[PDB]
């Protein structure tokens, strides 16, 4: 009857104003702020636990707080970020183009949460009540969700300092692990440090470097003094990989995968020092002599790291071991560690290799050759089918995964005329319980 | 007119008025026209190079409301005029001026060192919007004085080629607006009144511009050419990547209905990498321009398969078949949407 009489009904209250553009009111904003504030509160709680652990009152006055944190906050972070990776990962590069691009402030807060969780997990495994696995899973997933370019271009200086200090602390801790392993073959504090390394520190670095290399955000994530932090990490990882001990052996795999990830992610060709002069991404080229002297640098690209030898020297070593036919039991460390990092470096630097860019010659970072990758693949396959009769290991599958990208870059036809003889030579030893692709 | 003028915008509008007069005299002296009572190109004279007081007041006012509309358009589009540094406002320095750049009169054309400030991609976007708006202003004026588009130039018929959208506009006029706005915005940035344009919004425009109700056109073979049994192959070549569906259809397919929405037809959508029959689910890979899609059906086994550039398309599952089972019915015919 209102319609018939013509009286037109409207809403009770016209909207006064729409505060839609502001991001602070958004659910993701509020949830991230909530998570950060609870993580920080747990941080000063663990500080009080540091002050009281030697003291009489070991029991938490904030027992409910710590148990709530461990049971709820960490798994909630895990599930939320696992479900919504794409929202944070989207950086105006159009992943999931339908919608859901995260605010830059929210990305800054994600990175700050990652830094805070790293600081919390640093040397506190014994402090955590068996929630160490949950915390390292949170670090893993959050490092996967981290977006580097957006924060680096537009981000708070405190966020810069937090990420840089987290990586610096990780580098210092792993350097101290290497030095105390070197000075003492035995295993206290050093035991808890090596437990921290092998349990949490190697996984977080491996995952972060894998993601950063995969998304190619390392270029701006590691430029200045974080580049030399990465230098220290690389030196320590290579020295541990070459290191000569039973504990380092039982941790072949963690150090090996971390070194492969670092080779994939790192933006300076450490294996080819002499050819980095033209590369602008070299910290020596960016710094110049004054900044090199201001920091702690030998000023020599070739002498930055003594333990890593020349790439050609490594290739000659690989080919001579392949010719000699060495065993896995005799000589495990190189075969577990060096080949994965070599393949990752292979794959990362084929882009700068002159094959993709014959133009702009002699500015190629590394003179990578198709015969070079094909020779490396031949050596790897030679070694694996030789060690096949030597009771082998899971490093069969590990090295197959590590060298699959190299096979992908290698031409089909150029791979052939060696592949089929190699494939059949594998076949008349393929008669084992494990099959290699 | 909806935008109000704040007192701070007024006081910086004064400085922008000296900016615009300095720009007048600097542009004229650089381009070579001398100073004169009347604006004559043949005489090489410009009251613009002359002081603005001697400049005709109609041109003075026109360029004043020019500046006013420019500022209000910046505010409406989303920038927020704000003072950054009191010291920057207080300090005013003249650029070093050669004798040739020196103007005939005594009003030295130097707001500040414009080269000091740096540039933003958002600043490029909003400067481009300003240039497009200024070209629209000129075109709208010419419309209300009756000027129309013409391939040649004739004042008698009032036809001008420049009366076109800014997208097709000539590089000369585009560069004129571009460098004028470079000078203006760089001067404003030197003042410290940064223009904070709003962030870009994520949206899919969907490119739905087709006239009238039809959104897609379905092409099919004749019903009499239906295949009851056998193994059949035909190729669909996509010239441009986009919303296409290719597959096999029953003779009862409705042209108005979209392919694969109902039981009428089985289709493959490369735009979303989804196979279509009574709904959609992820299958295969998205094609590109110039790709060829081969449609293969086995009525004897009731199995139908697709290819993209000679490679068998795969489900999210390992099953190679696009559609596992279907009744033969009354045969299928080739179809595309
Ligand atoms: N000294 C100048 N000489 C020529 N154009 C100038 C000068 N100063 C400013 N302009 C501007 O440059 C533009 C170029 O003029 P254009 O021939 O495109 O159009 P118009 O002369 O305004 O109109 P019409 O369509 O009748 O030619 C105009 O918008 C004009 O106002």
């Amino acid at each position: 009857f209102l319609q018939i009489n013509g009286y037109a009904v409207s809403r009770g209250f016209k909207d006064l104003e729409l505060d839609t553009p502001s991001i602070e009111k958004r659910f993701a904003y509020s949830f991230l702020q909530q998570l950060i504030r609870y993580v920080d509160e747990a941080h000063q709680y663990i500080l009080e636990f540091d002050g009281g652990s030697r003291g009489k009152g070991e029991h938490f006055p904030y027992e409910q707080e710590i148990k709530f944190f461990a049971k709820v906050v960490l798994p909630l972070i895990d599930q939320y970020f696992k479900n919504h990776r794409l929202y944070f990962l989207s950086a105006a590069s159009r992943p999931l183009c339908s919608g859901g691009h995260a605010s830059n402030k929210e990305k800054e807060m994600v990175t700050s949460l990652f830094c805070k969780l790293g600081v919390l997990v640093r040397h506190r495994i014994s402090l955590f009540g068996n929630d160490a696995t949950s915390i390292v899973n949170c670090l893993h997933i959050l490092g996967q969700t981290l977006d580097a370019r957006t924060v680096m271009k537009t981000g708070l200086e405190s966020v810069k300092s937090a990420l840089r200090a987290f990586l610096d602390n990780a580098a210092e801790d792993l350097e101290k692990t290497m030095e105390n392993l070197k000075q003492g073959q035995f295993t206290k504090g050093v035991t808890q440090i090596i437990n921290y390394t092998t349990v949490a520190l190697l996984p977080m670095l491996s995952s972060l470097f894998e993601h950063i290399g995969q998304h190619q955000f390392g270029e701006d994530l590691i430029l200045e003094d974080v580049q030399v932090s990465c230098y220290r990490i690389l030196t320590s990882l290579y020295a541990l990989g070459t290191s000569k001990s039973i504990y380092v052996e039982r941790q072949r795999s963690a150090l090996g995968e971390c070194l492969a990830a670092f080779a994939g992610a790192f933006p300076v060709a450490f294996l080819e020092t002499h050819l980095d002069k033209h590369n602008i991404y070299s910290i020596y080229n960016t710094k110049s002599s004054r900044e090199r002297a201001a920091l702690s640098l030998p000023t020599n690209v070739e002498d930055v790291c003594p333990n890593i030898p020349s790439l050609e020297k490594l290739m000659e070593e690989i080919v001579e071991l392949a010719e000699s036919g060495i065993r896995y039991t005799q000589m495990p460390h190189v075969m577990e560690v060096i080949l994965p990092m070599l393949c990752s470096y292979m794959s990362r630097w084929w882009e700068h290799g002159p094959e993709n860019n014959p133009e702009r010659a002699e500015m190629c970072c590394t003179a990578l050759n198709s015969e070079h990758m094909n020779t490396l693949l031949g050596n790897i396959l030679k070694i694996i089918y030789n060690n096949l009769g030597i009771d082998e290991g899971a490093w069969m599958k590990r090295l197959a995964v590590f060298s699959q990208p190299i096979i992908n870059k290698v031409k089909p036809q150029l791979l052939k005329t060696h592949f089929l003889p190699l494939m059949e030579k594998l076949k008349k030893k393929a008669a084992t319980v494990v099959s290699e692709e | 007119s909806q935008i109000v003028l704040p007192p701070h915008l007024e006081r910086i509008r004064e400085k922008l008025a000296e900016n615009i007069h300095e720009l007048w005299v600097m542009n004229k002296i650089e381009l070579g026209w001398q100073y004169g009572p009347v604006r004559d190109d043949n005489k090489r004279q410009h009251p613009c190079l002359v002081e603005f007081s001697k400049l005709p007041e109609q041109e003075r006012n026109y360029n004043l409301q020019m500046s006013l509309e420019t500022l209000k358009t910046l505010l409406a589009l989303g920038c927020h005029v704000g003072i950054s540094d009191e010291h920057a406002e207080d300090k005013v320095k003249k650029m070093k001026l050669p004798k040739n750049y020196q103007l005939t009169s005594g009003y030295k054309p130097a707001p500040m060192d414009l080269s000091f400030i740096k540039l933003t991609p958002s600043q490029e976007a909003m400067v481009d919007k300003l240039a497009e708006n200024a070209h629209n202003v000129w075109a709208r004026d010419r419309i209300r004085q009756g000027w129309t588009y013409g391939i040649q130039q004739d004042v008698k018929n009032r036809r001008n080629p420049r009366l076109v959208p800014y997208t097709l506009l000539d590089d000369r006029t585009k560069k004129s607006n571009k460098d004028s706005l470079r000078e203006a915005v760089r001067t404003l940035l030197g003042y410290g009144y940064n223009l904070e344009a709003p962030d870009q919004d994520h949206a899919a425009r969907a490119e739905v511009c087709s006239g009238t109700g039809e959104r897609f056109r379905i092409f099919r073979a004749e019903k009499t050419y239906a295949v009851k049994a056998g193994r059949w192959y035909f190729e669909f070549e996509t010239v441009t990547a986009g919303d296409m569906r290719v597959g096999w259809s029953r003779p009862g397919c409705q042209p108005d209905q979209e392919l694969g929405s109902d039981e009428r037809a089985f289709a493959f959508d490369g735009f979303k990498a989804q196979r279509w029959h009574q709904g959609n689910e992820h299958y295969g890979r998205s094609w590109q321009a110039g790709d060829v899609v081969g449609c293969m059906v086995d009525m004897n086994e009731h199995t139908m398969m697709f290819t993209l550039n000679g490679e068998i398309l795969l489900d999210d599952s390992g099953s190679e078949l696009a559609f596992k089972d279907f009744d033969v019915g009354d045969g299928f015919i080739p179809v595309c949407s």
